[PDB]
């Protein structure tokens, strides 16, 4: 919504600067995106008419010219616009003038002629960019009068932001009626009155849709000037409020549209067939609409139609051939009521927005039709001329909107607010909104005004009667309630103490897109079928990420084609897996996902260049597993995953529970997004880790303990962590401690054979243990490695 | 092509994950638990005067809980600190109510046996509003046994003494062995103790409690002896990673 | 709880989150849960406004959506962009580079 | 990153007044992101907030 | 329940926490651990001589009778205590005053916080893929660099 400011104090003109009246305005729930001056700062420009036009003796473009400025002698002037006559009362920069760009008039010669100023043009003068021609002012036009007192140049073009709510602020009296109530000044009001048939032509109006159009009126005028020229005062009224100005027919009904927020439309007579049917429309009904495209309606869409075709969508947009043409001479005004649950959608379903649409889905004054059909045809007779039919009233009383009539109650006033506003004070502010108030037992009861469509129930007056006192005069107050702990369990794991840890490890986090691109996540999981956004931003980012390293992968490629080859990163959040047994179809379980490349350290003097490997990342995932506490029961098995080397891949297991993947990228993979070398990648079901071991002291032995090492030969395919899982769960009674310090592969053992040497701790908090018991618990563990792995001892 | 295959079973390139303290790890989550509730931390030093730890919590010199409080003094003046008082007693002389404070450290008494340590940690709470009561000190730590220990036990608040407090209470969780245990002292702040602080008693009130650390780890983790807390043995304290 | 309530919670929030005593102006506004709705916004070094943080007081169709009575019980809501706050504490120019993710962007908040 | 830092004081702001933390799913079904909120299907919050729909 | 006001409190984004750093020690392989503040005088006498400090005049005994100057005392012993029991490599560290004796310092103490650490033994333990080395001065400077690192200081560091 754009406004003239020079406009709005023709209804009410506090005494208060512009920008005090654009915080003002700001105050009363409407936004003010910007205060833009009508036209560039400029003087020395006035009024003029030419005396004396005359063809340039060596330029065929230029025209030289006397203009008389209401000075001693009359100016010579050149200029080479195509619309320099002789009877023409054009805007002259005389010499001393300095125009936008500190473009200082100085008389010269052009082509040979003198010239002693210069005729301007709107571009010239930064109000427009209309550089077909100079300015044509009207015949009334004072001569010596300054531009700026003629046309009111001095003005600021208002934008604001009107919220669905508070639909009488899109137009100029909706705007003036509450910044009346701000500053408790009356509204000043143009006399509107009624035009008076002068003629008898109608046509048959009926609507089958009462609910959808309560209030239809049709007024014929016969012979008018459709290319009348539109006057200066309108077209400048309609440019300072963002509208352009077109045809002297248009132009009317979107000045009374800005004017009075009443959207209005024009068809041409003599092309309605029978009469106006407001009907709703047939289930796939085409239409053809002004822009030439067309639409398939549905039976939902409200269409003005006549006794054969449709001829308009109902409030949104007019039709092509409905409409008034460069060779129509009688029109037909329409000016209706829609109710706003009958027109909102419609136009975004054909994406059409219109200046009508935007107001009739918020809902337009229902006591308004008839104020704003008599303007329309008083200005557009005084334009176009022509005689006036009578006024085709179709209303129906019971379908239109009712004024509710709702009790405001001290109690609930002071509850919501929690500041104490005079009764007086009270009554006032919800009258001058236009509300007859009953003033009662620390009660009101107010019934909201017609153009009010936001006041249904209690809680809406209290805003009002808020907004109005001023949300910066209300004090502030601590919030007073209970202090209770909550539910606290030590059990639980904190993300933000697993990012800590990561933090510490050298790992930076990163946040990447939840929609990511198909082709890339297809190429990394590679025959799953992923959730798709239909209209989507973009075709990269058309595809709910079911694996966190798309996007991470996507990061390290974006930072390594900026010379920066060691990336370490991680991720958390949420992925999207596909599941009928689901919610909405889509389990989305939180992830935390990470990728490591380059060396392991940045260049160091002592620290040795090489490229991180899988048990580089194992490491710090150990790391994140052992805040659980069950590191323990924790198990690394090589399973298959297509984004990953076959032979360095790992499903991570706790207790039976696959909580993630851990391997290198795939190198053929790694070729794809090209990669600039190994990359390490994991990723983990936080749900599932994000619980740990509540710890219980257990009593410490005071007798020394005993160490023995063991060299166990197994085939190279047997998993090192389980020979080691077998001799801490055979000896539970001595054996405290069981770690790997060798694994040995070469000569001394044969081919496909490894041996790993496992240091045993032993102790007991009873006694000291002695070689009887020390050497049998050890060989109670070989055997045990020889029923499960046919180990041996070496 | 080329099969690289590795075992994946290998422990991983790291240094172990350390831990802290046990009697730390309790007083985190104490002060997580009032930091939900407006507490604010304060800390102090370990070695105070007469003043701060004993005259302006309405203990005077012939008071017999001052020479039999287990005390290490240096001058007659200075002295090793049996409470968290010093930075209570400092913050209510800069502002004024309302105050939601915790103020956790070290003290020090002359006992060493199982049950008793020269040095332990103790928290002490305080709040000081308008409107605050007995019912209100019953709440807040109701809720916070109910929290520490994770469980809906049984407690009951026993009349008791304590020369800055009246009324007075200790209170007790049914321990796991039939009998009653004490876990912690309170009561509703002394009205000479706010007077001397620019506090009065007719506008405003309020209630401190106190608390061993190494009281209620033993009950929380089941420790059996508290000297297991100074010692610092690795392998005890590797439990409470 | 009211909308004197809302201020006070706010005017702490925001000048604990900037670490300075900053001027700060309420204007109403409209949101579908809300009622009466607000907007709120602060001053910064350009000279201009800047709006950071919708709120209002929670509607009672909301209230009764979950069993709830609007008579008995009442309450506040707010919501913020934490970007845009992002930005404002910290200086960044171009939202965009938030999910850029260009380590020499990201080693800056250490 | 730099909006988690954020969000980790915002939350020590509000922990410190007895705010619990809760969080939930991203993709939502039409109750519980427009219909709990007085926003029905006629309402434009569905199309000025500028939604991507699934179904 | 009590019923008071919800005021939020002063924060200052600029402040380190020593739970952070304590965090960060625990991330490197620290393990914290709380010693006395009343430490042996000769023990501390070869670890900072000619150094007088605060005694107790009546302590409950001579081993812990002397204010502590630094809390290496503390530390190293404990060291001591963990290696007598099979436990050649400790890494460990500590938070808590110290107690200088100071003319203008409030009743003629000092109690500044420190935050003290040690390390010894091999830089891991027996692991099949790396090698028995033994700590050095560059292990342990490489854990302050990561302390110093968090206050975005470090460049502002000199050794
Ligand atoms: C109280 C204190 C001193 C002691 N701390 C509270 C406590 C209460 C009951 C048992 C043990 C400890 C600080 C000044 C105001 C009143
Ligand atoms: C659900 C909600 C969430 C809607 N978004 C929060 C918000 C509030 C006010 C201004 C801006 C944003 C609101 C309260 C009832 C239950």
């Amino acid at each position: 919504m754009k406004f003239s400011e020079l406009w709005l104090r023709e209804w009410v003109n506090p005494a208060i600067d512009s920008d005090a009246l654009a915080n003002q305005i700001t105050m009363a729930g409407l936004e003010v995106d910007g205060v833009e001056p009508v036209a560039g700062s400029f003087h020395g420009v006035v009024v003029g008419e030419v005396v004396e036009c005359a063809q340039h003796p060596n330029a065929d473009k230029l025209r030289v010219t006397k203009v008389n400025v209401g000075g001693d002698r009359l100016l010579d002037i050149v200029c080479g616009a195509p619309n320099c006559r002789q009877g023409l009362r054009v805007a002259v920069a005389t010499i001393g003038a300095v125009l936008p760009g500190d473009f200082k008039i100085k008389a010269a010669k052009l082509r040979g002629e003198p010239s002693e100023g210069m005729l301007c043009s709107f571009s010239e003068l930064g109000i427009s960019d209309d550089h077909s021609g100079i300015i044509e002012l009207p015949a009334d036009a004072p001569i010596g009068t300054d531009i700026r007192e003629y046309l009111k140049l001095d003005d600021n073009t208002i934008e604001i932001s009107v919220t669905p709510n508070r639909a009488d602020c899109l137009g100029i009296i909706g705007v003036a009626r509450d910044v009346a109530v701000l500053n408790q000044l009356p509204l000043v009001q143009p006399e509107i009155v009624p035009v008076g048939a002068t003629i008898d032509d109608t046509l048959p109006i009926t609507v089958e849709a009462p609910e959808a159009c309560p209030r239809y009126l049709g007024r014929v005028v016969k012979g008018i000037n459709v290319k009348a020229p539109t006057p200066l005062w309108m077209k400048e009224k309609l440019r300072r409020c963002g509208i352009r100005s077109i045809d002297a027919v248009v132009d009317v009904t979107n000045y009374v549209l800005l004017e009075l927020g009443q959207p209005m439309h024009a068809f041409d007579k003599d092309r309605i067939e029978g009469g106006i049917v407001v009907r709703m429309a047939k289930e796939g009904e085409t239409l053809v609409l002004l822009d030439g495209t067309e639409a398939k309606l549905n039976a939902d869409t409200l269409v003005i139609a006549d006794h054969n075709k449709a001829l308009a969508m109902g409030g949104i947009f007019g039709g092509e051939h409905s409409g008034v043409n460069d060779e129509t001479q009688n029109v037909l005004l329409e000016c209706a009521f829609f109710s706003p649950l009958s027109i909102t959608g419609r136009a975004r379903r054909h994406g059409l927005h219109t200046d009508a649409s935007h107001r009739y889905e918020r809902g337009v004054d229902p006591a308004l039709q008839h104020k704003a059909m008599e303007r329309a045809t008083r200005l557009l007779i005084d334009i176009c001329g022509g005689e006036a039919g009578p006024v085709i009233d179709i209303t129906n009383e019971a379908t239109l909107p009712k004024r509710a009539t709702i009790t405001l109650r001290r109690s609930k006033l002071d509850r919501l607010i929690g500041h104490h506003i005079a009764d007086e004070q009270v009554t006032d502010i919800l009258r001058r909104l236009g509300c007859e108030v009953t003033e009662g037992k620390d009660e009101w009861q107010a019934v909201a005004p017609s153009w009010r469509f936001d006041m249904e129930i209690e809680e809406d007056l209290v805003e009002e009667v808020a907004r109005v006192y001023g949300y910066n005069n209300i004090p502030d107050e601590p919030v007073q309630a209970s202090l209770i702990m909550g539910t606290h369990r030590e059990a639980d794991l904190s993300l933000k103490r697993v990012k800590t840890l990561l933090n510490d490890k050298g790992y930076q986090e990163v946040i990447t897109y939840s929609f990511v691109d198909p082709k890339v996540q297809q190429m990394i999981h590679p025959g799953v079928e992923a959730l798709l956004l239909p209209s989507p931003i973009s075709v990269e980012m058309s595809a709910m990420r079911l694996s966190l390293w798309t996007g991470l992968l996507a990061t390290v490629v974006y930072n390594q084609n900026r010379q920066q080859n060691r990336v370490r990163i991680f991720e958390s959040g949420l992925r999207f897996v596909p599941d009928t047994q689901a919610p909405l179809g889509i389990r989305q379980d939180l992830m935390l996902a990470g990728v490591i490349c380059g060396n392991r350290y940045e260049e160091h003097w002592n620290l040795a260049k090489e490229t991180v490997d899988f048990y580089d990342l194992k490491g710090d995932l150990e790391s994140v597993l052992d805040l659980t506490g069950k590191l323990n029961e924790v198990e690394f098995r090589a399973e298959a995953n297509p984004a990953l080397h076959p032979g360095q891949s790992a499903a991570i297991y706790l207790k039976g529970e696959r909580i993630g993947f851990v391997g290198v990228v795939h190198p053929e993979l790694e070729r794809k997004l090209d990669l600039n070398g190994r990359t390490l990648v994991f990723e983990l079901e936080w749900n599932k880790l994000a619980d740990r071991v509540v710890p219980q002291a257990r009593e410490i032995s005071r007798f020394p303990a005993n160490r023995r090492d063991i060299a166990v030969v197994v085939a190279e395919n047997v998993p090192a962590a389980d020979i080691l899982s077998e001799c801490k769960k055979v000896g539970v009674n001595q054996v405290v401690g069981v770690n790997l310090f060798d694994v040995y592969r070469g000569k001394g053992v044969a081919e496909g054979y490894k041996s790993l040497a496992i240091s045993l701790i032993l102790q007991d908090t009873s006694r000291t243990l002695e070689e009887e018991e020390i050497a049998a618990t050890v060989a109670k563990c070989v055997e045990a490695l020889k029923e499960r792995f046919q180990a041996s001892l070496r | 092509l080329a099969a690289e295959t590795i075992d994946v079973s290998l422990p991983g390139r790291r240094i172990e994950n350390g831990g802290l303290h046990p009697v730390t790890r309790t007083i985190d989550r104490i002060e997580s638990f009032f930091g939900e509730l407006g507490f604010t931390v304060a800390t102090g030093p370990e070695i105070e005067d007469d003043y701060h730890n004993f005259d302006a919590l309405n203990i005077p010199g012939h008071h017999p809980a001052r020479a039999d409080h287990d005390t290490f003094w240096f001058d007659t003046t200075r002295l090793l600190r049996t409470q968290t008082s010093g930075v209570q007693i400092r913050t209510m002389k800069a502002q004024q109510p309302p105050i939601r404070i915790i103020a956790p450290g070290r003290v020090y008494r002359n006992d060493y046996d199982q049950t008793h340590t020269p040095m332990f940690h103790q928290m002490e709470g305080l709040i000081v509003d308008t409107n605050i009561s007995f019912t209100n000190l019953k709440g807040t730590l109701h809720d916070f046994l109910r929290n520490f220990f994770e469980e809906d036990l049984q407690i009951r608040f026993r009349p008791s003494y304590f020369p800055f407090t009246e009324p007075s209470a200790e209170v007790d969780v049914m321990g796991k062995n039939g009998k009653w245990l004490e876990v912690l002292g309170c009561g509703m702040v002394h009205p000479n103790v706010l007077r001397n602080v620019g506090i009065d008693p007719e506008v405003y009130s309020g209630f401190a409690f106190g608390m061993g650390m190494e009281r209620l780890t033993m009950l929380r983790y089941g420790v059996t002896d508290l000297r297991s807390f100074f010692e610092n043995d690795l392998r005890f304290l590797k439990q409470f990673k």
